[PDB]
């Protein structure tokens, strides 16, 4: 596996794991309601996808970032490079922030 | 030595408190010795 | 005593001058003598 | 004036965990500062009173100690059924606090220990960061594990569990170890057995810790990493730990016999197993070598974290609490608001750099971040875990742009970088603040409505000055502690529920009409009976909503077999307390409780007069009369209701 | 900070610290002496200086570097 | 058939060890056949004091397990995977430890 098929793994599996799987299996809950309006414990499959996939791409925005900082780099390429990893990491936290604003009213 | 046969006296009349106490001591003083002993065995060594 | 209102402004300046030091602390590791 | 590099690093370390210390000790008091300082939840009542015991009896006299106020018909020992650590620190802070005069009452020392112990926490984690790299993501996982909010739900000042000093013994025990895989030392290795020891004395997760060291053993030796330093320390924690472990006296001789502490024993022989045939490699020509080449089983709070199915299906006292259930998402979110999105990059670093302590952490966090996908609980094992690898992730980012900039020794990306990861943190900073204030800081002993009407603590203060010094009172297994602690009553169930078949038998008796449990209530000799009602104050978390679970654990064992739970329903389905109600729910000795007189009350506005704010429905029998029970109590509210058995018909009648 | 305990001390690593207390004497020493001379030389040679005081100053200062030089070839 | 080999393995293993690691595989074996004849006399009579079975075995192991490491730690063959851990420093985390698990060993016993 060379400690990057592991990784890979173990991102896959942080993913699912994040999406309330376990939830999901024990609790069997309807795919999209009608955001529960009022409960904090309450995942639908759609926004439970959704907000993992989140989570996800904003580590993959950092290491995709973090990674670009390397040497001897064509600078038209590590432009666009940077570019998606800013992009990634900024939505994923500004949407992640809304959604748990607009499921729990009276935030902050 | 002293110490070994407080462990064995611990076991037919001392509690564990004043066993502990008395380990405490003995602990310390045969630290001290050890430690003066043992700088005197590694530079006889080297 | 303390109102909440004191002690949850007292935490939140706390905890951002606290954050503010650790990263200037980075700086000051990464340029050593 | 100049200073050395020396002398300004350590003038800027001791500044930062200082003030990361004291914040951790400030956050944590949020419920002090608002409602006067006492013991909530009602679990930690139990804790508190045996906590006072060890400190006006001694130890000796609490170590061997049976307690005759609780499960009444049967006999609780106290010494041996509980792991001891956190009374044992609490006495010896009291202690050492009253030699010099300090003098500061038992009750203080146990609301307040938890935030100390927080604070402790926090450089225990600085070193064991420090430990993994630069000691700049030690700073950082200490100040990021001091403001978050799993943690710091499950120790607030006034919260008197053992879970908050448990993390402090756990997070020891694991620098302890990463020390001894480092260091490959014996010395170190005893540490840790003695760190061990005061782990498994503290909380009952030292199962746990005990199935992470030995699988990390194990997955080094996949790896071929494996070398005479890791054999060393782990055997020496093997033995010792095993040693110490047994004298807990709850334990007994559960690691050598059961079947959680079996993965630590194969480990331990395969790793002998290799030594001794990686030595024989060596003093044998390869031609040679080649030539020459009554168990208990799991017992089911452990094992239904493996299969999250067995418990909800099969046992219905496990299941019975709120906090069973699998986290969501969004519970996660709330929890940990940007730790979760550097939990990668911390697996990230641990990944491209692997070393003979990052394998640990790495498994670590992978099987706790499973452990709290199974179960919300154990959210609070996976808060520890995240700071320290969220601390390096942000970290490396920082030491990877603070390299770039010019005024260190394009470039101003590295500083467009650095100005959105201190955005980053100032807004977790703010979020951490105010879930702490507005979520997990809440009393359960009094209903926050300002006004606040503290029925329980009235009831049971009348309890416990107006019957007799022997009286029994006879509850659900939730109200067990608090009525020992605040009515000082002798009771028959208790929040421990090491018995079913009590807790089934006092199920059949609140489930089942009056003739029937008034027998129940005879042979067991029970006085008074304690139902909270919650009627007009509209609380939710009554003793009715509650009476489903009452009849399925009563209708379970042997004798139940006429409770029949679906015959308590609407032909339907449905579950009314209005006249569609079931001709037997509208009979039990349950609807008689904490409905007496309750027909002629107006609760409402536009409402008619005999409504039910929690169930919004209008009684099903407005008058109804008490044939074996008189009404010995009702507070304010009539929140908490009390009710005196009968004796005997005297002129020997029937009295149905 | 008083108390050793140690049984086999390392040479290689005292050697490290008898030479951090070396240069940390030296630094405040030539600090120190430019800083005197810095301040001689303004503050007595305004408008009149006479090359008494200066005279001294370059004798305080010769001295200074003798001994400087005398603790570089103890370092050395 | 499989003789020789022991006899080659037994012959050689003498001339590779010096005099303090030959006492100690000694003392190793004789904890090793007190334990041994610990637990078959276990199993030849059964368990009614269990705790003092368990004290009295677990002693031997606890013994048979020190010594080990601490011979590991004096061969001068592994001096590059400590680097710090001096054989005097060895000798007393050997006392150190060992005086914790014969504590508790009598703390556990009967
Ligand atoms: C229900 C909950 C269950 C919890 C399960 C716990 C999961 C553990 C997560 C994985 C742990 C990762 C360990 C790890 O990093 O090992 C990696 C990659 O190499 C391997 O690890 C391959 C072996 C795979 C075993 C992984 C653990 C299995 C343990 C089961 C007992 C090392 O790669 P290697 O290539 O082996 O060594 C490095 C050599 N290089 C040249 C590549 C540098
Ligand atoms: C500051 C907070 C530190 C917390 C440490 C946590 C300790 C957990 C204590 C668990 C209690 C287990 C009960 C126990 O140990 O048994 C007690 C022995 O009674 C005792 O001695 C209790 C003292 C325990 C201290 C042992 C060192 C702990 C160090 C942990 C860091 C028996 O005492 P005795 O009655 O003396 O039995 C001896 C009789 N013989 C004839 C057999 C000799
Ligand atoms: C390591 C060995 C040494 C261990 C040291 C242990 C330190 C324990 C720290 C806890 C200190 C307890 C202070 C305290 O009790 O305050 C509370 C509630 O009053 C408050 O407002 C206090 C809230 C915040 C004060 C926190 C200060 C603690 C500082 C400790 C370093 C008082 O509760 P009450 O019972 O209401 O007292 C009022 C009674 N009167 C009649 C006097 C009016
Ligand atoms: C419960 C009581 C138990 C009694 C234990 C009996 C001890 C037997 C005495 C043997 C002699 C010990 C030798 C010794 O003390 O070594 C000490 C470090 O010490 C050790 O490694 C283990 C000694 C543990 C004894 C603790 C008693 C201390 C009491 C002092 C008041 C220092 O080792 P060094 O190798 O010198 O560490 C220096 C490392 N530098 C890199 C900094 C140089
Ligand atoms: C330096 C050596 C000196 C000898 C010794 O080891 C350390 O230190 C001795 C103690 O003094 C012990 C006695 C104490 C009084 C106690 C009285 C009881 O009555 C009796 O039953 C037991 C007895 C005599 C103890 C027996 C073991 C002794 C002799 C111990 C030895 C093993
Ligand atoms: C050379 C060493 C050998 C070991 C030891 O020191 C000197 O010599 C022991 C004595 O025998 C002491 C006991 C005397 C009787 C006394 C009876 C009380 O009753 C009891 O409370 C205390 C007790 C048992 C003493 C305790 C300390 C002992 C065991 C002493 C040890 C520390
Ligand atoms: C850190 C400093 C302060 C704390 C201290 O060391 C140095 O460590 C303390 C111990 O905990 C000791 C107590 C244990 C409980 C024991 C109960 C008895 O009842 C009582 O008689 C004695 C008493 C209180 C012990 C007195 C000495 C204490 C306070 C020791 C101090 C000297
Ligand atoms: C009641 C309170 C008591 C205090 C505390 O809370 C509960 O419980 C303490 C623990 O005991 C922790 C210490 C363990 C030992 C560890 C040794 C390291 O020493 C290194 O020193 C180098 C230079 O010589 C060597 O080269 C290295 O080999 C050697 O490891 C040191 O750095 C960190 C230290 C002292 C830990 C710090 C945090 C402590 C004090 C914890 C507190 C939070
Ligand atoms: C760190 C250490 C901790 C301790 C240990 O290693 C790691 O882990 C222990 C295991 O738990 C082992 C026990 C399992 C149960 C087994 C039952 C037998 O019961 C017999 O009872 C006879 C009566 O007549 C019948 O004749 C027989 O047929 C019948 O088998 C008993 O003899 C041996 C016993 C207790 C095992 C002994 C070795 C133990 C303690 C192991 C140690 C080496
Ligand atoms: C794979 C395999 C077969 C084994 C290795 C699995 C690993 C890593 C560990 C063993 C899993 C296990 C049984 C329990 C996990 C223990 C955890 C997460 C928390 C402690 C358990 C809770 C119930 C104690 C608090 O409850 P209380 O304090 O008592 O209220
Ligand atoms: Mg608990």
């Amino acid at each position: 596996p060379s400690a990057m098929t592991v990784y890979a793994l173990v991102v896959v599996s942080y993913f699912l794991i994040t999406g309330g799987i376990i939830y999901d299996v024990i609790v069997e809950p309807p795919s999209v309601g009608s955001f529960l309006a009022y409960r904090v414990n309450g995942q639908y499959i759609m926004e439970g996808l959704a907000s993992s996939f989140l989570f996800t791409m904003g580590g993959l925005g950092f290491i995709i970032l973090d990674r670009s900082n390397a040497p001897n780099i064509p600078k038209l390429n590590r432009f666009l490079l940077l570019f998606i990893g800013f992009v990634c990491v900024l939505l994923s936290f500004f949407m992640a922030r809304v959604f748990m604003r607009m499921k729990l009213p009276g935030y902050l | 030595a002293a110490m070994l046969g407080l462990m064995y006296v611990y076991w037919t009349q001392l509690n564990m408190f004043q066993t502990l106490k008395y380990l405490a001591i003995l602990g310390s003083v045969t630290f001290l010795a050890g430690n003066r002993m043992l700088a005197q065995q590694a530079v006889k060594r080297t | 005593m303390i109102t909440d209102v004191q002690l949850a402004i007292f935490a939140n300046m706390l905890g951002v001058s606290l954050f503010l030091l650790v990263v200037l602390y980075h700086y000051v590791a990464v340029n050593n003598p | 004036l100049r200073l050395s590099y020396e002398k300004q690093d350590t003038l800027l370390k001791l500044l930062i965990l200082s003030m990361a210390a004291v914040l951790s000790f400030s956050t944590r008091l949020f419920a002090v500062l608002r409602f006067e300082s006492v013991i909530h939840e009602f679990d930690p009542y139990f804790n508190y009173r045996t906590t006072r015991f060890l400190a006006e009896e001694g130890f000796y006299k609490f170590h061997n100690w049976f307690d005759d106020r609780a499960w009444y018909p049967l006999g609780r020992i106290i010494g041996g059924t509980i792991y001891p650590g956190l009374m044992i620190t609490s006495a010896a802070i009291y202690h050492v606090l009253h030699f010099f005069h300090i003098t500061i009452d038992i009750r203080n020392v146990c609301v307040f220990l938890a935030p100390l112990f927080s604070s402790f926490t926090t450089i225990v984690t600085y070193h064991l960061t420090k430990e993994l790299k630069d000691a700049g993501a030690g700073l950082l996982a200490a100040a990021m594990i001091a403001v978050v909010p799993g943690y710091i739900s499950r120790s607030v000042a006034g919260s008197y569990d053992n879970e908050g000093i448990a993390i402090f013994c756990m997070l020891l025990t694991y620098y302890m170890w990463i020390k001894a895989v480092k260091t490959g030392s014996i010395c170190w290795a005893a540490k840790c057995a003695l760190a061990y020891f005061y782990m498994v004395s503290s909380w009952g997760g030292y199962v746990f810790l005990i199935n992470l060291i030995p699988l990390h053993v194990l997955v080094l030796m996949l790896t071929g990493r494996f070398s005479h330093r890791i054999y060393v320390a782990y055997c020496t924690v093997y033995c010792l730990g095993t040693i110490l472990s047994m004298q807990i006296s709850f334990v007994g001789f559960q690691p050598v016999l059961s079947s959680e502490h079996m993965a630590a024993f194969g480990v331990f022989g395969l790793c002998q197993i290799h030594a001794f045939v990686d030595y024989l490699r060596s003093k044998l020509n390869p031609q040679q070598f080649e030539v020459l080449f009554k168990i208990s089983p799991w017992t089911g709070r452990f094992y239904s974290l493996l299969d999250p199915s067995y418990a909800k299906n099969n046992i219905p006292i496990i299941a019975s609490v709120s906090e069973h259930q699998p986290t969501t998402w969004s519970s996660y979110y709330f929890d940990l608001q940007l730790l979760v999105f550097m939990f990668p990059v911390g697996l990230y670093y641990c990944f491209s750099n692997l070393s003979d302590a990052r394998i640990f952490i790495i498994m670590y966090g992978v099987t706790s971040m499973y452990f709290s996908a199974v179960m919300v609980r154990l959210m609070l094992v996976l808060a520890p875990v995240m700071c320290i690898l969220s601390g390096i992730g942000v970290s490396q980012v920082l030491s990877t742009y603070m390299k770039n900039l010019d005024i260190s020794r394009k470039n101003e990306v590295a500083s467009g970088m650095i100005l959105v990861m201190a955005f980053f943190l100032i807004t977790y900073t703010f979020h951490s603040t105010w879930v702490t204030s507005e979520a997990y800081s809440s009393p359960s002993i009094v209903l926050s409505a300002r006004i606040i009407f503290d029925d329980f603590r009235e009831a049971y203060y009348w309890l416990r000055h107006n019957t007799p010094e022997d009286a029994k009172v006879m509850s659900w297994w939730d109200y067990g502690y608090q009525i020992t602690a605040m009515a000082n009553r002798t009771i028959l169930v208790d929040n421990n529920t090491w018995n079913n078949t009590h807790i089934s038998r006092v199920g059949q008796a609140m489930a089942s009409t009056e003739e029937k449990a008034y027998e129940i209530m005879r042979e067991l000799d029970v006085s008074y009976v304690l139902v909270i009602f919650g009627g007009l104050t509209g609380y939710s978390s009554d003793d009715i909503n509650k009476f489903l679970w009452m009849v399925r654990i009563g209708g379970s064992t042997d004798t139940g077999k006429h409770i029949k739970e679906n015959d308590y329903y609407t032909p339907t389905g449905e579950f009314r307390v209005d006249r569609e109600g079931s001709p037997v729910l509208l009979n039990c000795l349950m609807y008689k409780m904490c409905y007496y007189r309750f027909g002629q009350v107006y609760t409402e506005a536009k409402r008619p007069p005999g409504f039910d704010r929690v169930r919004n429905a209008e009684i099903g029998n407005k008058d109804f009369e008490l044939d074996v029970l008189e009404e010995a109590y009702t507070t304010e509210h009539w929140l908490v209701r009390i009710y005196k058995v009968k004796d005997l018909d005297n002129r020997g009648l029937s009295r149905t | 900070v008083r108390l050793d305990f140690s049984i086999t001390k390392d040479p290689a690593a005292e050697a490290r610290m008898k030479v951090a207390c070396i240069t940390e004497q030296v630094l405040t020493l030539v600090n120190k002496r430019i800083g005197l001379y810095r301040h001689f030389d303004e503050t007595v040679n305004r408008y009149k200086q006479s090359r008494d005081i200066s005279t001294l100053n370059s004798g305080k200062k010769s001295l200074e570097t003798e001994h400087k030089a005398l603790t570089s070839e103890i370092a050395l | 058939s499989v003789v020789s080999v022991i006899s080659r393995f037994l012959e050689e293993y003498l001339s590779s060890t010096p005099q303090r690691l030959k006492l100690l595989d000694a003392y190793l074996l004789y904890i090793l056949l007190t334990g041994a004849l610990q637990f078959g006399y276990c199993l030849l009579v059964g368990t009614f004091p269990f705790n003092s079975f368990l004290s009295g075995f677990i002693s031997c192991v606890g013994s048979f397990i020190l010594a080990v490491c601490l011979r590991i730690q004096i061969n001068p063959q592994n001096k590059a995977d400590f680097q710090g851990i001096s054989p005097e420093r060895a000798f007393a985390d050997f006392l150190f430890a060992s005086t914790i698990l014969h504590l508790v060993v009598m703390n556990f016993v009967g």
